[PDB]
């Protein structure tokens, strides 16, 4: 029970999810980056008719083209106005085409006089209204008539005209410049196909497909670890190394023609003559000795070493076959793939039990933490060649690292690849059949060497499984796109020596290798995740360095971090340690943005001020000047207390004044009526009235603040005072100049201009996107009777 | 002097860098420059002085920002940038002549003419970059 | 000559910054500058003349990309680039050298070798970059 | 000698381009590359002069990184990068004076003191940027 509590408590800081098998369907359902295809231009504004006014405040008989926003939607206060603005970057990010093809937005331009088309159905109801406006320019309209696309299908590019605004422009043709699509041709795919795969002689690669000339794909972004997860989160790489490893399994062949399991454990019955011994587990002993454990066996140790997951080794000391199934383990597996104190465990067991009573030696008294194992110090103090070469051996046994088309790879000892070593544990352990044990009871000395015996009987069948495991282990690595970096993980996978013991006693000879498809579908699954894990780092590092330079201090990057974790699909966040996703937090912050929403984060930060300042319905501050100022005349109001800029006044931030919550120095101005300039994203009232201006009314909207300390309810007034006003009669019929005490800092929208909208955007006239590009392959495989290993010799020779 | 440095650098790096297609990436962070540059300046009215036979001049800032979403650069980029410059340059020229023929006695380190001494305020310090001469 | 002059310094930029162990962020900008140089190159035959004793040579260009996918250089980055370097490098200084020894009365500005020439059309416009000397 | 130039020139960068009011953009590949070298030499313990009237300084490492969430530098930036900056200099400069006053016969090529001796080694080949002198 306590057991249980303890692994409790240290799984509950693990995010892996429970049901360890369910992850293997997360991470399949992981599919490439969605290809977004735009379906009509990207606008923020349109061209709206607005009524104008003359000097005298009359509103003229003709209305003016304005640009407005389409969807105005911004908020009051300024951070308000920049978490607005942050999320129109992430619908920007999210809504970001791949790829465009402007023929699909072309549309019939109903003025032309040549078959004309545009892009996209606004800019035909923009050259349509342009077109039947009184006040257009012949020229403008001449144009409209006369304005063509055209579409060269031998160069495969369309150019069509359309109607942007600047900003507008900026976008569609940032998407037009850097679409994601390339050129896809054959070459390009059989490069995909890992380059070890390509070399090896047991499979046959064929292109059996053609390409044309219009294919197109995207390329993964197989960047490697630049958030360094395997250093210094390990919660995060356990539960990475626990999906790879489930993975692996999944991705394993499966034994065939293994050794009868009756015939073998009748053999080792005999052998063995447990029954006749006194040991106290006597049916225990050839427990767990069937096919099913043999293969679980082979998927443990090659998904183990496919993931760099840590493996732990539960053996019964008494039974001494495990052990003696054990030293091919560690004979064949390397001594860094499991947690040390199952090694030494294991090791010593095999020394106290096995070898040092054969040489007559005194039992080790080894100590935990020696930096040296058990087999090292026996390695020493052995002198006979064939166990001290092979102790040898099994000390240095560890993976060597290299590089591999840019892949950091945990390679095998040649001699584990050709099996070649197991004849020297054969040899080591022959020796151990021959020793006298001194001491030793004669009928479990006699035991004991016939297990031994057991083992070494089968040196056929164990370098031929040596030679399949160590094949195996190449041929799915070769489909391991994320560094393989060793890192001993929190928790380990239970590796029982009796299922060592299975398979090395029920292998036969017949040759089993991943299946092409196999192959296939492993690399496609670790292309995925690896594209998703650098796609995710990317829109969370874009997130991040956003809201830090949009200045949203009271963002939480926990959140972004949250989700980060989420999109990676394999871990339950629940269990995440809060040190290690400030850690996370702060890796993610040091890394750069990439270039692509880096552009266009820049494009909406330079925008930010004019598209803030188009808003109709927030204003960007409000100058309280006790002195009285003429009404500003302007077309789109009449008379209006309109600000051009802030300039002869001290400006009080109210964001910082929100902030802060001081209201000494604005409550000081109101009261001694002190001129100052509020200045933030306001929210006004447009007044109409004559009257409500002769009462002045809008020099008291600001007690309230002294009132409540808040500003988030000061909206200021607007006067827009025209002949539509129901009082303008006392504007025309009396000899006054209409002021105000205050005025409104706000911005005269942009007029239309034609000239500086028409564009031509210019795209391909079409392409076909693919995604499987490993579809384009027909791979076939030798007979596995016929199957090599690197050395070209068959990976089982026995026959 | 770092401000007035920074332009005339600004302005050297737009002249060399924006050049007929040139990929938009070997001018991404010029252009970026050149853009708060731009804004840091749009607004305000410098007067360069009529000390002995130079000139008095009225400088006005009212420019657009250059594009950034080329993938290379064409030409008609480059007047549009072209445009912008020349008016940039003659005001630094202007500003620098105006300092060079003006000295002092008790502070002869600071700005003497009254261009540089609104140019060290410090709404123009974001346009301080690079300062590698 | 803007776009030779571009080649070379390019190339001088690829010597200096593609070194092993550098961080990728140090020469992305350059690395796509010199992708985008190997691509405008890649198919074209050029001649540097047999004028004097100078020796007749054709250059072909059969490169591929160099990599984006690092964090930092190392020696295979380094040596991939530099067998291109070196190409680019020999050509660059064969069509100075034809350059450099002809003349004429008429146009003596323009190209006289065959190679600048071809090197001055349209095609050849996307390698210009940063003119700065 | 590479490693070294790389710290001496990571180090001028930093001192003309983390100027306060700067755009980030103008300095973000400079922060990077000066994190890097951060990274790399902390943790680090080095010995410079033995020799003449040099004085036996000993250097330790152990500095944060800059910041890469600022649009435009600010005072405290400037003021933590300046400080960084200043040590680092000063390490550089005695390095180098080390390296100055030795000579040997066999592999004079060779580096001479040992704290360029450590600079050697491969866990410093990623300080390796920019050789364009």
């Amino acid at each position: 029970h306590q057991k249980e509590v303890q692994y409790e408590i240290l799984q509950k800081t693990i995010p892996t999810f429970e049901p360890k098998e369910s992850i293997l369907k997360k991470l399949e359902d992981i599919k490439p980056e969605q290809v977004k295809k735009q379906t009509k231009l990207f606008r923020i504004f349109e061209p709206r008719q607005l009524p104008v006014y003359r000097a005298n405040g009359e509103k003229e008989l003709r209305n003016r083209w304005y640009w407005k926003l389409k969807r105005d939607t911004l908020p009051d206060g300024d951070y308000d106005v920049r978490e607005y603005f942050l999320n129109l970057y992430d619908q920007v990010l999210t809504e970001m085409p791949d790829y465009l093809l402007l023929k699909d937005m072309a549309v019939e331009n109903k003025n032309s006089r040549d078959a004309g088309k545009v892009v996209d159905s606004e800019t035909a109801a923009i050259c349509d209204a342009i077109f039947q406006d009184e006040e257009t320019e012949g020229v403008v309209r001449r144009f409209i008539a006369e304005m063509r696309q055209r579409v060269q299908a031998d160069r495969n590019v369309v150019n069509y005209p359309s109607i942007l605004h600047p900003i507008d422009h900026a976008f569609n043709e940032y998407f037009l410049q850097h679409q994601l699509v390339e050129p896809l041709n054959n070459d390009i795919i059989f490069n995909y196909i890992p380059e070890r795969i390509r070399n090896d002689v047991n499979y046959i690669l064929n292109m059996d497909r053609n390409l044309p000339s219009t294919a197109r794909y995207i390329r993964p972004n197989l960047l490697q670890d630049r958030l360094n997860l395997h250093d210094n989160f390990e919660s995060l790489w356990d539960t990475i190394t626990t999906s790879n490893y489930i993975l692996a399994r999944s991705v394993v062949p499966d034994l065939k023609e293994l050794v009868s399991t009756e015939a073998q454990i009748q053999k080792m019955s005999q052998d063995l003559q447990l029954e006749a011994l006194t040991i106290q587990s006597e049916t225990q002993f050839l427990t767990g000795i069937n096919s099913q454990a043999a293969n679980d066996c082979f998927k443990t140790l090659i998904a183990a070493m496919l993931s760099q997951r840590t493996m732990s080794l539960d053996f019964v000391t008494t039974n001494y076959m495990s052990l003696i199934s054990g030293m091919w383990l560690l004979t064949v597996v390397p001594n860094d793939m499991f947690i040390r104190e199952s090694l030494v465990a294991c090791q010593l067991a095999i020394i106290n039990t096995i070898i040092y009573p054969a040489f007559g030696m005194q039992r080790m008294h080894y100590r935990n933490g020696d930096p040296q194992t058990p087999f090292q110090i026996a390695e020493q103090q052995i002198q006979n060649f064939q166990v001290a070469n092979w102790l040898h051996f099994v000390n240095n046994n560890q993976f060597r690292q290299v590089v591999i088309d840019g892949v950091l790879n945990q390679v095998l000892n040649d001699n584990i690849r050709n099996g070649h070593v197991v004849n020297q544990l054969m040899e080591a352990l022959m020796q151990l059949s021959r020793q006298q044990f001194p001491t030793m009871p004669v009928d479990y000395k006699r035991s004991i060497q016939r297990g031994i015996l057991l083992l070494s009987n089968r040196l056929g069948q164990l370098v031929d499984l040596t030679r399949l495991l160590a094949y195996n282990y190449e041929t799915l690595m070769a489909c391991i796109t994320m560094n393989m970096q060793h890192v001993q993980t929190l928790t380990t996978e239970k590796l029982q020596l009796t299922s060592v013991t299975s398979l090395c006693m029920l292998i036969g000879n017949a040759t089993v290798i991943p299946s092409p498809q196999t192959l296939f579908h492993y690399y496609n699954v670790n292309v995925n995740f690896h594209s998703n894990y650098n796609e995710r780092i990317n829109d969370a590092v874009a997130i991040i360095t956003a809201a830090n330079r949009l200045n949203l201090y009271q963002k939480k990057m926990k959140s972004i971090v949250e989700d980060f974790l989420k999109r990676l699909q394999i871990f339950d966040i629940s269990r995440v340690p809060d040190d290690q996703m400030y850690r996370l937090r702060d890796r993610l912050r040091l890394l750069p943005v990439e270039i692509r929403r880096l552009d266009i984060f820049n494009l909406i930060l330079m925008n930010m001020e004019q598209i803030e300042r188009a808003s109709d319905k927030i204003a960007q501050g409000v100058i309280i000047a006790y002195r009285d100022m003429q009404l500003e005349r302007d077309e789109m109001y009449g008379y209006v207390n309109i600000a051009r800029n802030l300039d002869g006044f001290q400006q009080i931030n109210l964001e910082e004044l929100m902030r802060t919550g001081d209201y000494a120095q604005i409550t000081n101005m109101l009261l001694n009526n002190q001129p100052v300039a509020l200045v933030g994203a306001l929210p006004f009232i447009t007044d109409s009235s004559v009257i409500s201006l002769v009462a002045k009314l809008d020099a008291t909207v600001f007690a309230q603040i002294v009132k409540l300390r808040k500003v988030d309810t000061l909206k200021p007034i607007l006067y827009k005072i025209n002949s539509d006003s129901n009082d303008f009669y006392l504007v025309a019929n009396y000899d006054w100049v209409p002021t105000s005490t205050t005025k409104v800092y706000k911005q005269i929208p942009q007029q239309f201009d034609f000239r500086a909208s028409m564009h031509m955007l210019t795209s391909n006239l079409t392409f076909t996107v693919y995604s499987d590009l490993l579809a384009f392959v027909s791979a076939d495989t030798v007979e596995p009777i016929n199957a090599v290993a690197f050395d070209n010799m068959r990976i089982m020779n026995e026959l | 002097m770092d401000v007035l440095y920074s332009l005339s650098k600004t302005l050297k790096d737009a002249r060399d860098k924006i050049v007929e297609g040139t990929l938009y990436s070997n001018v991404s962070d010029l252009i970026q420059q050149f853009n708060q540059m731009i804004i840091t300046m749009n607004g305000n009215e410098f007067q360069t002085g009529g000390i002995g036979n130079l000139p008095i001049r009225n400088w006005n800032f009212d420019f657009g920002l250059l594009g950034t979403t080329l993938l290379n650069l064409d030409a008609n980029y480059v007047e549009t940038a072209r445009n912008t410059i020349d008016y940039f340059v003659d005001f630094v020229d202007n500003v620098c002549m105006d300092e060079m023929v003006r000295e002092s006695q008790r502070n002869g380190i600071a700005p003497q003419s009254d261009s540089l001494r609104k140019l060290s305020g410090i709404k123009f310090k974001r346009i301080n970059f690079d300062n590698s001469s």
